[PDB]
Formats: C-alpha cells, structure tokens, sequence
C-alpha cells in the first residue's frame, strides 16, 4: 500500500486499502521528527478505521448489542429500566 | 504544640548544611511529564554530596552515642527538625546554593517516629494485639495474593488491559468477557490472582462478575480482599468518641 | 475539568493542565458532578496504604505509562471472517500459529499462554470511544487542620503528590527480551513506599552511577514531594520492608 | 546448570510446564533471591572505599 | 558410498550422496593420525550438509519460522517490536 523507507507517502488515500494485516505486513518488510510523528498520527487513525471496518465485516454475523447499563429512562413510568451484563453473547 | 521558642533558640548557630535532597520540593513547568524524570535523574547525583540522613537511620543504639549529629535535632515527640535551603517552597527546578536554615514540621502520624525510638517489635506486637478476633484472611486467600505479588513473569497483557481500561465503568462492563477469560486462564494456569495491583478493578470484579462467570474457589479471593478492607474501614469507627464537627 | 475524548481529538502531546472524566457517568451526562460516593476514595487509600505494602514488602512501584503506544498496539488485531466460532483447534481460530503474524497483539496473548475467543478479542474495539491522554503528576498543598492549628503552625503546610491515570506494577521482569525494556511503562515513584530500585533500570538511558546509588535511597523525584514535606515519611516504609509478621 | 534453571522460569514458566512442576524452579530461584537479600541488611550503608 | 577399511576414500564427492543414514550404515559395516582426523573433519562437514539437506526436505512441509527475539528494530517508530516464544509450532 506504500513503501516503508519513505514516511511521507502514508495518508488516508493509501491506508483505506484493507484490514490492519496489510498495515502491519507493510511495516514488517522495511529495510525530521515532525515528519515521522505526523506519519505516526495518520497511521494511528488509519489503523483505527481499518479495525472498525474489520469489526463491521465480522459483526454482520453477530447478535444485536443491547444497552449494558440501566437507569437511562425516558418511558420509565411504565417499565423499570434494567441493564444487561455482557457476560457472554457469542455467535 | 508550642515550638515557636525552639526554632528561635536553634537558629542562633550559623549553619550545618550537609545535603539538600530530602528537604526541598520544586514545582515543574508543564513541559514533558515523561522527560522530567530524564532531567531529574541527570541532576540527582548533584543533589547528594554526602548520604542523606533520613534515608538510612542511624542505628538502634548509636543514636544515643555521646557525639553523633542526630541527638542535636530530635528533641520533640510530635515534630521533625531538619536543615533545608533558605528559599520558599516550592522553588525552581534547579536547586539553589543558599546558606541553609533549620525548619520544622509536625509528624502528622505516630508511625513517623523514627525506628530507633519505636522498635519494629513493638509495632508488630500492637498490631497483633489489635488483630485478635476482629477479622482475618484464610491461608488460601493470602497464599494466592502473595504468590501473585511475588511473581516475576506476570503476563504483560494484564498491564495492557489495565492501562486501556484505566478504571472507567463503561469499558469494564464492555470488556467483562475478556477480563473473565483472562482471570479464568490465569487461575487454572498458576493458581494465583490477577488485577490485584489495581483497586477499582478488584472492586469491579466482585461487584459485577461475582456470583457469575468465576469459579467458586476463585471468587472467594476477590471477596476476601474486599471484606478485609471493609473491616479495616470499620476499625477506625470504634476508636472515635462521638463528637462534633470541629 | 474536561469530559470524555474520542479518536477525533486525542492529542497525546498535550501538556496543559486538564484531567479526563472517562465517559463521565453511566446515564446522566450532566455538568460537573462526581460519580462515586465519598467513602470510595477512603477505601482506595486504605487498600493502597495498608494492604499493598503488607504483601509487597517494598517491591511495587508507581509507573508512568505511554498511552500512545498501548493504543497503537491494541488496534492491530488479526481475526479472519468466520460465521460461527469453532475453537482453538481449527486453523481459523485467531490463536492458531498460521494466522499469528509478527509483532501483532495476538502474539502477546500467546506469550501468556492464555485462551480467548475471537469475539472477546474483537470486543477490544470499544476502547477507542473513551481515550486516556497521558499520565500526569499532581502536587497537593494542605495546611494543618483544627488539631495542629497553633499560631506557630499557620504556615507549616504539607506537600504531597500523586499520579493521574498512572499504573502500579508489582515486580519488575528485567531478564526478558520478548519486549523492549522501557516499552510501555517508565518509572514514576510518587511515595517512599512504591519506589523499588530495579524499576529504574526500565528507564531508557540510565546512568552508570545513579543505579549504584539507588538501593539505599528512595528515588522519589523532587517535583513530587520530598521525605520531609510529605504526610508519609520514610520510617513507615522502612517498617513494612524489614519486618516479618505473617502478612 | 544455573543459566538453564533461570531460563526455565523466565521463558517456560507460566507456559508448557504443568501447574505443579514449575513451583520447584520458582522456589529454587526465590531462595537464591532471599539469600542475596540477606547480605543486603548485614552491611551498614557507607561510601565506596 | 565408500569403503570403511580405507579412510582416504571419503570426500565431498562421495559424501554428497544421501542422508546421514547412509553415512552411519556405511560406518556400521566396517571390518597415520593425520589421515584419520582429516577424514574425521570432512566426515563432520559431510554429515552437517546431509543434515541440512534432510531438514530442507522435511521443512518443505512446515510453517514459516518467525524471528524469536524482539528489539531488533528498523521501522520501530510505527510498531513496537515483539518477539515470539517458539513453545510449539508443529505441523
């Protein structure tokens, strides 16, 4: 998706590519300070976007996510609000 | 609580400046908060020409030798008398070179009586006095907690999970499944505890998981560690006469 | 007083004076109210001043953490696309060696020989919704109360600090190379009790002489209160370290 | 071998060893650590001569 | 691959033959000092080459070998280097 020997080439355009495996494998085959940290910053944002995309892809096959905590109540007068412990909801 | 005359009677001597480490606090500009340790460690050997006294106390008896330089400054059971530079605290991060002075500061706690005048034996004996028929820790619980605290290959992933949770509430009821799996794995691995380093975590464990996904011989540890702190909290409640907010 | 923060504006490099309320509450999200009872902090103080030094006996150390890299590591996970969970035996499970790439986060979970499912592994994605910028030192300054309230004690105030969003590690493991020494945690001792000497070695660029002169003196820095202006002097720390009283 | 018994509880440790066997090597190292700490209290702290 | 009663006949030409089984079985059916040790030397080299060839043949069916130790870092500024304990990677 980019070349490691140049940090100036990473950005949202190239990091949109795929899952974090591509990021990590790209960084694996490598061979002033403002450049590298700006690069670190967008790399962080890119890997977060990659991770949320991975979760979307895997969550298309999972159960719905309930609200964990009670006490946030709008139609409270009818039902008493009760949270849910997310102890295990695997599928 | 009358030490006004003692200070006026002590400063008549010129100075006895031996060091400056243990009696000087400096404020720091909000610079780096990770590099402040860098700037401090590099300067540290420059602050200790000779050994700081408070660090290594004199001895059990040699404090009462007819010539040492510590009896001159231990003359009240409820105060501390030392030497510190002539500045107003806090001060600059670079330590100054001003001729010293003799300050005073009350021991807020009885535990701050130096060991030469309150031997560890008496302290342990008083504790064992208070410890009878109040509440205890079954040997199974303490064998686990000490094994945990004494481990030298503690899995770093637990520290990572601690730093990422940072004692919130939403994140713990989010990560409950992973935390339970980690605790179960470690218990069936080495028969110790986990997350005992943090307190909010050991609270959340027994207030959320508790009767649920943890084993009946693993939750006992996390309930004991809380009931003991509860007994400790209750302790001071019966050593106070009912008085008025002063 | 600043509220929750997201991946939108994190700004790890912020050095100003501001502390975070991690998703302030469970329900309310109203201005400026604490979300725990008063006695909570008292129980915390009890735990950290009376039970920790009972078992540790002068081994623990309050550690300053690198919130940038821990987040940089929690993100890179490796999980394939499977409808149903099958178990660690299958080559699709995230713990099987095939899909264990180098320098991922799953390799760490394998370093601890723990057993987890890909679902709980993915659950970690929730953390980016409430960040933690940095760990910062504090410095309290209180005067003696109505007890020691004599005219000659009006100004003999105290000085003690603490860490915000810090972390206390138990025993240092110097002899491993599965990770860098000062990777995620730099030593930041706040009080004489939670200040060992082997943790200073974790700090990058340690001196040749400071570590030699670090065993017989507590290494608390001089911008976090000294041994004379603090409410917890040395003798109590020495007590818990050289006695033997059935813990 | 000393280096062997050290690497054992350093790397292997919580891992492939059974829940019981590793206690032997853990104790054999904690004992050496305690013996090392012994001399740490029988020398009044002073300056290097 | 050679005859045991003569040490002067072993060399890289004849030891290239096959796996260490051939070496050992040849030495099994047997029936000044400079000759025998020179022979010992090339025999050592030959059996090492045989063993690495055997490992090639068997490793054509095994998993890739990761770097075991962390801390050797070139693109460190992006990812933190983490080693791998080779506790078990069998196939």
């Amino acid at each position: 998706s980019f070349d490691p020997n140049n940090p100036r080439t990473i950005t949202a355009q190239t990091l949109e590519g795929a899952l974090p495996v591509d990021i990590l494998l790209r960084l694996n085959r490598a061979t002033a300070h403002a450049i590298v940290e700006d690069a670190r910053r967008t790399l962080f944002i890119g890997t977060s976007l990659a991770l949320v995309n991975l979760r979307r892809a895997h969550d298309k096959h999972l159960v719905e996510r309930q609200p964990m905590f009670a006490t946030s109540d709008y139609s409270s007068w009818a039902r008493p609000t009760v949270g849910l412990k997310r102890t295990f909801c695997p599928r | 609580l009358d030490v006004d005359a003692t200070l006026a009677a002590l400063r008549q001597e010129p100075a006895e400046v031996q060091c400056a480490f243990g009696a000087y606090v400096a404020d720091a500009r909000p610079d780096a908060l990770v590099g402040l340790m860098q700037r401090f460690l590099e300067e540290w050997p420059g602050m200790m020409p000779v050994r700081p006294r408070w660090a290594a106390p004199a001895a059990a008896d040699q404090l009462l030798a007819p010539g040492n330089a510590d009896l001159r400054l231990e003359l009240h059971p409820a105060f501390d008398f030392f030497v510190a530079p002539e500045v107003d605290v806090p001060g600059p991060f670079a330590v100054p070179q001003v001729m010293g002075q003799v300050r005073a500061m009350p021991r807020i706690i009885n535990g701050n009586i130096p060991l030469a005048l309150c031997p560890v034996d008496f302290r342990d004996a008083r504790g064992f006095e208070l410890s009878v028929d109040r509440h205890r820790l079954a040997p199974a619980t303490v064998a686990a907690v000490r094994g945990a605290f004494r481990d030298a290959n503690y899995p770093m992933v637990f520290y990572i999970i601690e730093a990422v949770i940072h004692g919130s509430e939403r994140t713990f009821c989010a990560l409950a499944r992973l935390v339970a799996q980690c605790i179960q794995s470690y218990w069936r691995n080495t028969h110790n505890a986990a997350f005992v380093n943090n307190f909010y975590m050991v609270m959340y464990i027994n207030t959320y998981l508790g009767n649920g996904e943890l084993p009946e011989d693993c939750a006992a540890v996390y309930k004991d560690l809380l009931e003991h702190v509860h007994a400790l909290r209750r302790l001071i409640g019966e050593f106070t006469l009912p008085g008025d907010p002063l | 007083h600043i509220l929750w923060v997201e991946m939108a504006q994190v700004n790890f490099r912020n050095v100003g004076g501001g502390l975070v309320h991690n998703r302030p509450v469970r329900n309310e999200n109203q201005p400026l109210h604490p979300h725990h009872d008063a006695e909570w902090s008292v129980l915390s103080k009890i735990y950290y001043y009376a039970v920790v030094p009972a078992f540790s006996r002068g081994n623990c150390c309050t550690m300053g953490v690198r919130y940038d890299r821990v987040y940089q590591l929690v993100q890179t996970m490796v999980v394939p696309e499977t409808d149903e969970e099958v178990g660690t035996d299958d080559p699709r499970h995230p713990l099987h060696p095939r899909n264990l790439v180098p320098n991922s986060l799953n390799v760490l979970f394998h370093n601890a020989c723990v057993a987890v499912d890909a679902d709980a592994m993915l659950i970690l994605q929730e953390t980016v919704t409430n960040m933690a910028e940095r760990t910062t030192p504090l410095l309290a300054s209180v005067a003696p109360d109505a007890g020691m309230a004599t005219v000659a004690t009006r100004d003999m105030r105290t000085h003690d600090g603490s860490l915000h969003h810090g972390l206390l590690m138990m025993a240092y493991q110097p002899n491993d190379a599965t990770l860098l020494e000062g990777a995620f945690f730099y030593p930041a001792p706040v009080n004489a009790l939670f200040a060992c000497a082997d943790h200073l070695g974790a700090m990058r660029d340690v001196g040749a002489e400071v570590r030699a002169a670090a065993q017989h003196v507590p290494c608390v820095p001089h911008f976090l209160g000294a041994n004379y202006y603090a409410t917890v002097r040395q003798p109590v720390a020495q007590h818990a370290a050289q006695s033997r009283a059935d813990e």
